[PDB]
């Protein structure tokens, strides 16, 4: 179990970690999140009370190093940073935690949800697609374009999201014109997943830290970049039965956690419907079909 | 974007485009087998390509052999559209290439594109105009020639004749569309004003009667004519 400290919460904020979530008033005596389970990514985030604009929050991973918030009253927001001095680190989380200023992690033991929605993010490759390398976590905020969107402006804060694009040369060979378009598998099994990601956990990463990011900060180029991996998958005749599977239980996750109001801008009809009930793979996704249905009936 | 009944001069300046009109394409019959089940039988098609601005038209011979054991035809005949066009496009030197595809079905914009992707500066755009091509095949030459075809062949035409010694493009591209639309509308009515009078013949080189600008005055109207009284037979108004 690890500690993320609070300096304090000048500003009232809604604090959300993982998929949690509470409300802290202006100079409410609070000091940190403690028990968060050791093993996997974590995601802490904040909406001002008075900016209902701009979600933002910080990936991270406890193994890594000692992290803490601060207030900085010149950016205006709570910075994630590191603290390099072991002792000195130990030492504000024992006493914050003997005065129980300390919210703890609140895991229910029959509940995997956080592991099944991150089965395959890992902290290095979030690194790699929001380049910050003085940092071993990494910033993410509503606003952030990707580079994808960016070639149809400022490359520092992009989302280095894999570009897949179904009518460019990379995704179709000359001379299979028809084939390629119709039957992506090409592109998925050769392009994407031996020549680019080199496996389908790399790929099921990103396919994970795309959704999360659109559903905690509401990124909109994070969800286009989550639909584009599963419509790949779904419009290739030819995938590993070992990767529907994985994905079928991936998805169902994804959409059993999904804020019930938000299903009108998180879910793509056209995606979702050539999916479930269109594509090569309409078959394969018994549980995300369920799931789909009796939940977002509306949405099909 | 979109070609409708707004920016529709665009097509007579002088930036190179071609319409694309794949209405031809795949052509079948359809008739009943011995057991009283419904067959079709292709018959030889063809994509029609057209300059509106110059009146040349590349007829591709689309031969029936090209379906041979293949499967979704209708979806297949899209792609051999597209791969068609975008050879055309390859055959001709550059400063003929166009800058602009006008397809006139929706449904050929993903496979021009994908079959362009290495022309990324040729502008693939759809149209709102109903425009009347699919009756390029009650033209009777170009008919003949479709079906006489024992393979694949591409035959050029100008599709304007003469006309561009006498008019512009605009109101040669009005002229055609009309004589079209009359085609299409009621094919034995417009081919008995076209060829009533038979001291009006068609040139060896050209596709229809060598009027005088007074009998295409005449021949306009009737076709006009021709068109009201049809709607209003078709809608009883």
């Amino acid at each position: 179990m690890n500690t993320v400290p609070f300096t304090s919460a000048p500003i009232e904020v809604t604090i959300g970690i993982d998929q949690y979530s509470f409300n802290v008033k202006e100079n409410q005596p609070f000091h940190g999140i403690k028990d968060i389970p050791i093993g996997h990514v974590h995601v802490i985030h904040f909406q001002h009370a008075d900016n209902s604009s701009m979600r933002y929050g910080y990936w991270f991973d406890c193994r890594m190093g000692n992290f803490y918030i601060q207030y900085d009253p010149k950016d205006g927001l709570y910075k994630m940073m590191e603290e390099r001095d072991g002792a000195k680190f130990e030492n504000i989380v024992h006493n914050f935690k003997e005065r129980q200023m300390m919210v703890s992690y609140p895991k229910i033991d029959e509940d995997d949800t956080w592991y099944n929605l991150t089965e395959f993010v890992q902290m290095d490759k979030i690194r790699k697609i929001v380049r910050k390398d003085e940092n071993q976590f990494s910033y993410v905020d509503s606003s952030m374009t990707t580079v994808q969107e960016n070639e149809l402006s400022d490359p520092a804060h992009s989302l280095n999201y894999t570009v897949i694009n179904f009518k460019s040369r990379e995704a179709i060979r000359p001379g299979h014109e028809m084939e390629d378009f119709l039957d992506k598998s090409y592109y998925l099994n050769t392009v994407m997943l031996q020549g680019i990601f080199k496996n389908s956990s790399n790929y099921f990463g990103e396919l994970q830290f795309a959704f999360l990011n659109a559903m905690f900060f509401g990124n909109y180029g994070s969800s286009l970049q989550w639909h584009a991996m599963i419509e790949l998958i779904c419009s290739s005749a030819t995938v590993p039965k070992h990767m529907l599977d994985k994905l079928d239980e991936i998805l169902y996750y994804q959409i059993k956690t999904l804020p019930e109001q938000y299903s009108d801008i998180l879910l793509n009809e056209r995606v979702w419907n050539i999916c479930l009930y269109s594509s090569f793979q309409k078959n394969s996704l018994h549980n995300t079909e369920k799931i789909m249905e009796n939940k977002y009936p509306e949405l099909l | 974007g979109a070609m409708n009944s707004s920016n529709y001069a665009e097509l007579f300046n002088n930036d190179i485009k071609l319409f694309v009109d794949d209405t031809n394409v795949y052509r079948v019959t359809v008739h009943k087998t011995f057991e009283g089940n419904v067959a079709t039988k292709a018959i030889n098609g063809c994509i029609f390509t057209l300059n509106p601005k110059t009146g040349h038209l590349f007829l591709k011979i689309i031969h029936t052999s090209v379906w041979a054991g293949q499967k979704r035809l209708s979806q297949l005949a899209k792609w051999k559209t597209a791969e068609e066009v975008s050879a055309l496009v390859r055959s001709l030197p550059k400063e003929e290439q166009p800058k602009q595809i006008i397809v006139t079905r929706k449904a050929m914009l993903d496979p021009l594109e994908v079959h362009m992707l290495d022309f990324p500066n040729i502008a693939i755009r759809p149209t709102e105009l109903r425009l009347p091509f699919s009756a390029a095949m009650s033209i009777d030459k170009l008919s003949d020639v479709v079906m006489k075809a024992t393979e694949p062949q591409m035959v050029l035409f100008n599709i304007y004749d003469d006309w561009l010694d006498r008019i512009s493009s605009y109101t040669a591209f009005s002229r055609l569309t009309l004589l079209l639309r009359a085609l299409k509308t009621n094919e034995e009515s417009a081919k008995m004003i076209l060829l009533s009078d038979p001291t009006i013949t068609i040139k060896s080189y050209h596709l229809w009667p060598s009027f005088t600008d007074e009998q295409w005055i005449t021949i306009e109207s009737q076709m006009r004519d021709l068109i009201l009284t049809e709607y209003g037979r078709k809608y009883n108004v």
